[PDB]
């Protein structure tokens, strides 16, 4: 090898493998394409706190290793995912890293409530924290590109009872249209856009923008004028700078989506078109994007002052009737 | 962009600005070795390696320093005999580029970067052809990457500096002048020991000073230690005695063969 033995032979004994200090086998709770994850208690005593241990997909100190772990070694905030310790493993290469275990998400909760609605304190909560997280990575030029309620965890009981966790896994209901016409750059209004969407899948349990499944989308585009309506020129102007524009005028007729809108919208799922809640629904829920609020705008929106204020548990401190994350 | 403004909460700031006592503590190591002298040379060479295979490799300032970074860290509490700095080099480079989004450089791409510039801008030093294979580099990466904690986003002076002499309003007269000072300081222990503005106001000065311009009131109205930035300006001004003297082509082999060499297995 011509690299120093005593110097391999020192590091090799010191080094922690994640086999010796977590038990985790038969504990599989996700799939995916970035890795497999699994729910992790220790085998040494010193801790009940669970751990999600999430074996990268592949060998070696690929892009995506090297990006995720750039990142998250960097940020503290309480509302995005913590990583707390990086293996890495020299036999296979493998690289693992460890992420404090939040049991639930908004996919599973809403899915929940879509089984039999979702408690206001509660919504006003959630989207208070996932603003709080999202102003913390925009504040810090870090955009996420692909919020939606499977990326929003939930911590279960422990110290951090019903605090949103903003978390990256691996449908095109919570892009924005500016993306489906084609921009060829993600944005900080891109994200508010698909916080727009969770917010109204909230206040609702259905998805806004639900539809069946090159960046341009037919039916996703008719599905969100179905709802939001066909923009006036004045509302967006530059919607004509869009790639795929000519090709929306090609396919679509202003008038399909005449006298229809999200007042019209939320109006039939039971949200008051002057509640406070909608009017900042709305400003979310913006087209044109330039013409959307900032996360730190949307904060600070009188929706938050008006009673009850967001509680920083979730749950406001109540029994939590949804179940723990299964195996698989 | 990303963390742009993260610094003061930064694992740069946080665990790696080391303490100048406690690293030349952990240098007396090869100090028995090398002189004091022949380590700095040492430095200054490895410098200068990092640099021809950024060049070598087309990539931009700011993806040598990191790389250039990775290097001295690694070093700065480890011995040269423990993995070899030829093969810690380019691994530096490897690496860096990934983490600053230009892409992986291709297995062929990287070792004939090794080759070449060893073969060309180093046949002194190096009478034998670059002996690494890409395995290699990928075994040294893991080792490199645990070294730093996976502290892999680094700030560099470069951003500081442009701000600061967009401030003054003589960008053409200084940024070209001032921005080659900063390369400079990478010859030398600062980035381990000084936040990057420092270094930038520090090299900022000298600039100032070797073009005669005076910006006393402007560096007066300042709110920075200036005796902490004293001490960079004295270093500064040092580094380029030490590069008068210093005769790298016809030292280094000797130099380079006064390292201590790694120990293979029993
Ligand atoms: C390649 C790559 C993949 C993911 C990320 N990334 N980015 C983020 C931001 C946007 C929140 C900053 C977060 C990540 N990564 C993660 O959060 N990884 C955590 C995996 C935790 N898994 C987990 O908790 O499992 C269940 C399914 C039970 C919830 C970065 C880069």
């Amino acid at each position: 090898d011509k690299m120093d033995y005593d110097f391999k032979v020192k590091l090799s004994s010191e080094r922690e493998r994640v086999e010796d200090l977590f038990e985790y086998e038969g504990c599989k709770v996700g799939r995916g394409t970035y890795g497999h994850v699994y729910k992790a208690k220790r085998k040494d005593g010193k801790d009940d706190k669970d751990y999600a241990l999430k074996q990268i997909e592949g060998t070696g100190i690929s892009m995506s290793a090297c990006r995720e772990i750039a990142l998250l070694r960097e940020l503290k905030h309480p509302n995005v995912i913590s990583l707390q310790k990086v293996f890495l493993s020299h036999a296979d290469r493998k690289v693992w890293l460890l992420f404090d275990y939040a049991e639930h998400d908004l996919w599973h909760i809403i899915k929940f409530h879509r089984a039999s609605q979702l408690p206001r304190g509660m919504v006003k909560s959630l989207l208070y924290q996932i603003l709080d997280g999202i102003h913390y990575l925009h504040a810090n030029w870090v955009l996420h590109r692909d919020l939606k309620p499977a990326n929003i965890l939930v911590m279960g009981e422990g110290p951090e009872r019903g605090r949103v966790k903003i978390a990256d896994m691996g449908t095109f209901w919570y892009r924005a249209p500016e993306l489906l016409l084609g921009a060829r750059h993600y944005t900080k209004a891109i994200d508010i856009w698909a916080i727009g969407c969770i917010f109204a899948e909230l206040l609702t349990s259905e998805p806004i923008f639900h539809c069946r499944q090159n960046p341009y989308h037919h039916d996703q585009l008719d599905r969100i004028f179905n709802v939001m309506g066909f923009p006036a020129d004045k509302d967006w102007e530059d919607i004509k700078k869009m790639p795929e524009h000519s090709t929306l005028m090609k396919d679509f007729r202003r008038n399909t989506y005449t006298n229809c809108s999200l007042i019209k919208y939320m109006e039939k799922h039971k949200v008051k078109p002057d509640s406070k809640a909608f009017h900042l629904l709305q400003k979310l829920l913006t087209m044109d994007p330039i013409k959307r609020i900032t996360s730190e705008q949307a904060m600070q929106d009188p929706y938050f002052l008006e009673d009850p204020l967001p509680t920083s548990d979730v749950f406001a401190g109540c029994q939590i009737p949804y179940p723990k994350r299964e195996f698989l | 962009k990303a963390m742009a403004g993260n610094f003061w909460q930064s694992s740069h700031y946080l665990q790696w600005i080391l303490d100048k006592q406690d690293l030349l503590k952990e240098r007396q190591k090869d100090l028995k070795f090398l002189s004091e002298e022949e380590y700095w040379k040492l430095q200054i060479f490895f410098t200068n390696v990092i640099q021809a295979l950024g060049e070598h490799l087309k990539l931009r300032q700011q993806v040598i320093a990191t790389a250039t970074v990775y290097f001295k860290r690694f070093y700065a509490r480890y011995s040269l005999k423990s993995i070899d700095p030829v093969l810690m080099a380019p691994t530096c480079v490897f690496l860096a580029s990934k983490v600053e989004e230009f892409g992986v450089v291709s297995n062929t791409r990287l070792i004939a970067a090794a080759t070449s510039v060893l073969k060309t801008r180093f046949s002194y030093a190096f009478p034998k052809e670059f002996p690494y294979r890409m395995n290699h580099i990928l075994e040294c990466e893991f080792y490199l990457l645990e070294l730093m904690d996976c502290c892999l986003i680094v700030y560099h002076p470069y951003r500081p500096l442009l701000q600061y002499v967009q401030d003054m309003g003589q960008e053409d007269m200084l940024l070209p002048l001032a921005w080659r000072i900063v390369n400079d300081t990478y010859r030398t222990d600062l980035c381990l020991l000084y936040p990057p503005f420092m270094i930038a106001l520090a090299c900022l000065h000298v600039a100032c000073v070797v073009q005669q311009k005076d910006a006393r009131q402007w560096f007066a109205e300042l709110s920075v230690d200036m005796e902490k930035i004293l001490e960079i300006i004295r270093v500064i001004l040092k580094l380029y005695e030490q590069w008068k003297n210093f005769d790298e082509r016809k030292e280094m082999a000797t130099i380079l063969s006064k390292m201590p060499k790694p120990k293979p297995p029993p």
